[PDB]
């Protein structure tokens, strides 16, 4: 079957950079998206950016520009998100979901992994 | 690219297939073509222009010949 | 634009209740909406995958359509294992991304 | 300001003279030609006596 | 067989000589053009008195 | 493909401007610009054509200029 493993959610301090990974097996990673939508705690969620594995670039939300990088793999079928700043304001956990190339499906996150949550704190 | 300065004629061709040869090989002349018989207008003038510059029918054929080819494939 | 749909409540008995999606001429209205629950606390499922294509979803009772700037959806036989919160995102041309709605508390007595 | 869209297939178009390879890993490029001169010096044919 | 992409760029290239015409509900044609005539004989001149 | 024939006359005129005008007034001359700064060996050609066929000065410059046009632009 395919799924995203999204590792396991970690914890850390204002000033340093966090990664999270996120490894979806089971089908030709190249040809579909994901999408890294991040989800706060009693708020609406609201997607970042693509990563088109094969040849992709990132693409993120236009609050997020600057904010966040995304690189991944081909070999091991894996895309990387990490935060280069955390500030307080970033305090929720963080999605991936496959996404088509169809223009009607630049919206279609048809399967998304358990959820890697991040906070920060002192 | 822009699509307008097509990668050929470089020389560095092998016996193995181009990228698109079947097309390629007519696309512009068509393009030309098309031109030529939705607009007839520019005809009328580009015999004149052939005509009335000094006329030998060698030089009339090539100058009719190319500013009928060269006013559609570079507009 | 941006797209902001309403909270609401509703009752166990069946009865249609409309998730009502407003957008703008550039990011809904000419584009396939896609319709979102989450149960809450974990990861929210796709509910359609269309604009009124549903993958495998509760069939024959969640279904809905778009009309012009407005996209919406219906739920009949609502029961109290659907609590959930309800979401529209369509994909934005314009501004080149994606478009999540606020959030909709679906609260079913 | 608006993005003007995407170049794909102006790109497609545009690559009317070039040549094919293949990408999978490392890249095994087709389509060239090598001299060789061939050395005839060591054989010999099975089953001459 | 290949697909050879997508022409969004390629039209978006094509329409150089064409106008513009924002469409929100149904359409709004601007840069437009058109010829009038003004019957001006009931134009008072609001400061005879 | 499409990218190719424009319909920059097409003469439905207007007084504002077209989707591109400031690109689309120049794209074509910098394509033969920049086909004649990667390639001079034509201009040699073009030269000695117009001087053997051109009995004429204006002949000659005609000859010239439409050939060293439709060649990278049929390109
Ligand atoms: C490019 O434009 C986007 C919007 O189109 C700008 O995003 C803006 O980013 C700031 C901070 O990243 C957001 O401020 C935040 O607002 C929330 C609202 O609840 C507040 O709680 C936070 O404390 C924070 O102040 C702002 O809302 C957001 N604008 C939006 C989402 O419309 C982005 O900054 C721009 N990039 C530039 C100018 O480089």
């Amino acid at each position: 079957q395919v799924q995203l493993v999204q590792s396991g959610a970690e914890v850390k301090k204002p000033g340093a950079p966090v990664k999270v990974s996120c490894e979806a097996s089971g089908y030709t990673f190249t040809d579909y998206f994901i999408h890294w939508v991040r989800q706060a705690p009693g708020q609406g969620l609201e997607w970042m950016g693509w990563i088109n594995p094969i040849s992709g670039g990132t693409n993120y939300h236009p609050r997020f520009h600057g904010g966040v990088t995304m690189t991944r793999d081909t070999s091991m079928k894996v895309a990387y998100m990490e935060l280069k700043r955390l500030t307080s304001d970033d305090t929720a956990v963080y999605f991936c979901a496959r996404g088509r190339d169809f223009r009607g499906g630049y919206s279609q996150l048809d399967y998304w992994g358990q959820g890697t949550l991040v906070t920060v704190s002192s | 690219s822009v699509a307008l300065a097509p990668h050929v004629g470089m020389g560095l061709d092998t016996r193995t297939q181009t990228w698109m040869s079947a097309e390629g090989a007519w696309r512009q002349v068509e393009k030309v073509e098309t031109w030529a018989l939705r607009h007839p207008g520019f005809t009328i003038l580009a015999l004149f222009l052939a005509h009335y510059i000094g006329t030998s029918l060698t030089q009339k054929v090539v100058i009719f010949i190319l500013l009928m080819l060269v006013t559609p494939s570079m507009t | 634009s941006v797209l902001t749909q309403p909270p609401s409540a509703s009752g166990t008995p069946g009865q249609r209740v409309t998730i009502s999606c407003s957008g703008g001429s550039s990011n809904i209205a000419i584009n396939t909406v896609n319709w979102y629950q989450q149960v809450p606390g974990t990861a929210p499922k796709l509910l359609m995958y269309s604009n009124n294509q549903r993958p495998s979803g509760v069939p024959d009772r969640f279904s809905g359509s778009k009309s012009g700037t407005s996209a919406s959806l219906a739920i009949s036989g609502l029961q109290s294992e659907d609590e959930a919160d309800y979401y529209c995102a369509t994909w934005d041309d314009s501004l080149k991304d994606v478009l999540f709605g606020g959030g909709t508390k679906l609260t079913v007595l | 300001v608006v993005v003007l869209g995407s170049q794909e297939g102006a790109m497609h178009t545009a690559l009317t003279g070039a040549t094919e390879i293949q990408n999978s890993g490392g890249t095994s490029i087709f389509a060239g030609h090598l001299k060789c001169r061939l050395k005839m010096d060591k054989l010999e044919l099975k089953g001459m006596s």
